[PDB]
DNA sequence: ATCAATATCCACCTGCAGATTCTACCAAAAGTGTATTTGGAAACTGCTCCATCAAAAGGCATGTTCAGCTGAATTCAGCTGAACATGCCTTTTGATGGAGCAGTTTCCAAATACACTTTTGGTAGAATCTGCAGGTGGATATTGAT
DNA sequence: ATCAATATCCACCTGCAGATTCTACCAAAAGTGTATTTGGAAACTGCTCCATCAAAAGGCATGTTCAGCTGAATTCAGCTGAACATGCCTTTTGATGGAGCAGTTTCCAAATACACTTTTGGTAGAATCTGCAGGTGGATATTGAT
């Protein structure tokens, strides 16, 4: 019989197989990893990647450019209440969200 | 005239200028040299991948900029506009970097 | 090679101002520049000391960007975009 | 020779999917890779612990599901759970 | 009759309460609140007595710590009264916001 | 129910925290903060309960939830 | 003849090794001496806290160490305070009032 | 039934302070303490081996993990205790 | 500050009960001894990639001046938040009996790890493609003097 | 007001640094088939959890009175921003040598995996005993006031 990738079998773009392997080389000791744990896991990584790329891409549109740069990722992430909370990492290249307090503004 | 911008006008231009850009703000060579002085005083005869020195500058600037925002909130709260070392110590204490 | 000293002053008054500009700071008292340099050295030390501990444990002589990335994660200052 | 695995292929695929016109610079792709590995670790981290607290040698889709409820906030969690349940059921059916 | 100047009994309470270690929220009102809150996530739940006790401990720790930071923001503004704008600032530098 | 967390009690807490004079608006403010705190901790605890198919939130479920919010607590099983 | 006794420690080297196996990873192998080293360290740190805590109970004139003492030992030591940002339940806080609040 | 470090904590108490006893609430804190540090060390040591593509957690990982976790004087003395316990164990 | 009178606090003893410590045996693990198994040491070696050097040019750091406006005093009164002695309702606490339900079991299917033998999907450089960095120039603000 | 004087735009423009696509073995994902657990699934069994009751004793809520704090206003010394002149030292373009990382092997020391034999650590009663929380009475600290 002919090979069908587990990714395909799951309707996913992310690599179920490679993720299953990465999961085995983690935990615990006599740690078993279920068949579907890899599939469920690929689905969320893929979903989250989609959610971030969607927002970054809109950013680069508002800026009249074709290519997503780290700035764009930073705007997308800081802009979204959900993602800003999930991702309190530091985006290299990011910059900050332009913002100035009122009491500094010229009276 | 000769033309002078009033105090605080060029400051606001620079805030906008720099919040818009994303390039590193500290000069590359002096910083690398500082990273070497510090590692030197920890373990002699050490080398650095170029991107290792870069990772450090990214993180430090990220750090200092983030700190100045907190420092700046302490300043406004004290009903000022000028940041002082007194503010930095308050920001840093509350973050529990010195407690 | 050549003795390295006083490199903390390599972080000029002008560079610190730019950083405070991105921080959205409008007026800066004169005592900040020396306060800042001191905060930065405490930060840089802690991170470099950890990176080097990862370097020595791997019996390498070269601090890798991976070492710095792990060192930063230890301290909860995760960096994206150097992880290779 | 010697080769590092990446996620760039799959990030690039998902990208075409959402914004078929848009491209991603190299540095930006590098961040997305850090982003994926990061999350993957948090999930596996949490799922590992969950299994430990319940005397369970194995990690199942049910762990991964709880791991995701604990890590993702609000609306992100709800959509992620659907997407993963969906993929899991469609995987067992197929 | 005998009156104490404002701030005097206040300082005795600080000294008194920084000395003891009991919980300072009443036990039953607290438990009632915990259950009411938990009812919105799962229904008909039982709690171990020690779990209610962990919450109240984690919780009073938390609030006390935060009052310290709030007080520091207040002193920084040359006041002595804490106001909610001090709690806000404190919670913000902490990244809880 | 949140109002059952009384003004005097909140005054006691502040006192331990080193507070000498308290504004009248702090009381309402604190309740809201304390409610966000318990909401976040319980939600995690109950998530750990359900996964265990239990109906009883244990002290370990709470310790675990707390450890996740980076508010580690010693004295209840870890 | 027990490993703890062999290694010179009160702490249980054997139970620690079995704890380390069920950690990491899927091909996890655990060295003989890692169990000992780990055990040596938990015992050292335990000795260090209990030392200071005992001091805090003698200076308060009591025989039994309570959580209050553990809190005072820990917060009063720069290094232990740095390493333990947990919450000691029933620990209280270090008494301390800011100057500007003291009544002149 | 639950393993505890209660026994071994009490033993250590009598060595440093044979006069003092320990209440149960406080004994529960020492438990939390030992578990926490154990988890922190163990976690760091695996990560270490993982970064360096290894499978076995040797005392070399535990020692480095300690350098990384403990603040300084605490790290010296703990390393001392460590290398002390490990040599004496391999002599006998 | 002494001269008052409240009221707080601090030491020194005091007596039981609620916890602590000390005592009594049954298993789940810790300690052996044997037989593989395996990983990560040691040893060459190919070859990125890091330290160093040179050199020229211009982007920036530095130092001075000069004065605008900010922070830090100081004074004021309105009014908020402390103290308090009053009044009662809701928390505490302590058995009590009933029961939900965590936590042990003792099984068999479902699910999972192995262990081989094809069979692709990905990766590392090649080969092509092109967004956009960084340069210009006048609309269009934005500021600040009069 | 309304002009200067500069700063900020926003567009159009082009070759190249940096993407997107083009090929070529290799590790690894996928197909089997067989060996082994797992974590479920009923069935109970104690054990803590909720729900009563039913009081006294706090501890909270309430209304007064006013001290004293915060905030508003006013003033001014001088700190810090802006601009300008000056010229250093960072940046950027190459090359070179060689340190040292990383890819291969070959393989003893060290680790696992049994399979038993002993030992300890966890329970659950037994046996003290620490200190809680309660007296007295003796200075202390606080606040009114010659």
């Amino acid at each position: 019989a002919k090979a069908v990738s587990r990714s395909q079998r799951a309707g996913l773009q992310f690599p179920v197989g490679r993720i299953h392997r990465h999961l085995k080389t983690r935990t615990t000791s006599h740690g078993r990893v279920g068949a579907t744990a890899a599939v469920y896991s690929a689905a969320i990584l893929e979903y989250l990647t989609a959610e971030v790329l969607e927002l970054a891409g809109n950013a680069s549109k508002d800026l009249k450019v074709k290519r997503i740069t780290p700035r764009h990722l930073q705007l997308a992430i800081r802009g979204d209440e959900e993602l800003d909370s999930l991702i309190k990492a530091t985006i290299a290249g990011g910059g900050v969200i332009p913002h100035i307090h009122k009491s500094l503004i010229g009276k | 005239k000769p033309h002078r911008y009033r105090p605080g006008t060029v400051a606001l231009r620079e805030i906008r200028r720099y919040q818009k850009s994303t390039e590193l703000l500290i000069r590359k060579l002096p910083f690398q040299r500082l990273v070497r002085e510090i590692a030197q005083d920890f373990k002699t005869d050490l080398r650095f991948q170029s991107s290792a020195v870069m990772a450090l500058q990214e993180a430090c600037e990220a750090y200092l900029v983030g700190l100045f925002e907190d420092t700046n909130l302490c300043a406004i709260h004290a009903k000022r506009v000028t940041i002082m070392p007194k503010d930095i110590q308050l920001a840093r204490r509350i973050r529990g970097e010195r407690a | 090679r050549k003795v390295l000293r006083d490199n903390i002053q390599g972080i000029t008054k002008p560079a610190i101002r730019r950083l405070a500009r991105r921080g959205g700071v409008k007026r800066i008292s004169g005592l900040i520049y020396e306060e800042t340099r001191g905060v930065l050295k405490v930060f840089l030390e802690n991170v470099i000391r950890d990176a080097v501990t990862y370097t020595e444990h791997a019996k390498r002589k070269t601090v890798t960007a991976m070492d710095v990335v792990y060192a930063l994660k230890r301290q909860g200052r995760t960096l994206y975009g150097f992880g290779g | 020779r010697s080769r590092k695995e990446s996620y760039s292929i799959y990030v690039y695929k998902v990208l075409k999917q959402v914004h078929p016109d848009t491209g991603i610079s190299s540095k930006a792709m590098g961040i997305m890779n850090s982003f994926v590995n990061d999350i993957f670790e948090r999930i596996a981290g949490e799922a590992s612990r969950l299994a430990h607290y319940n005397k369970r040698s194995t990690i199942t889709s049910r762990e991964i599901q709880t791991a995701v409820r604990l890590l993702l906030p609000g609306e992100l969690a709800k959509h992620a759970v659907s997407e993963g349940t969906k993929a899991v059921t469609k995987y067992t059916s197929a």
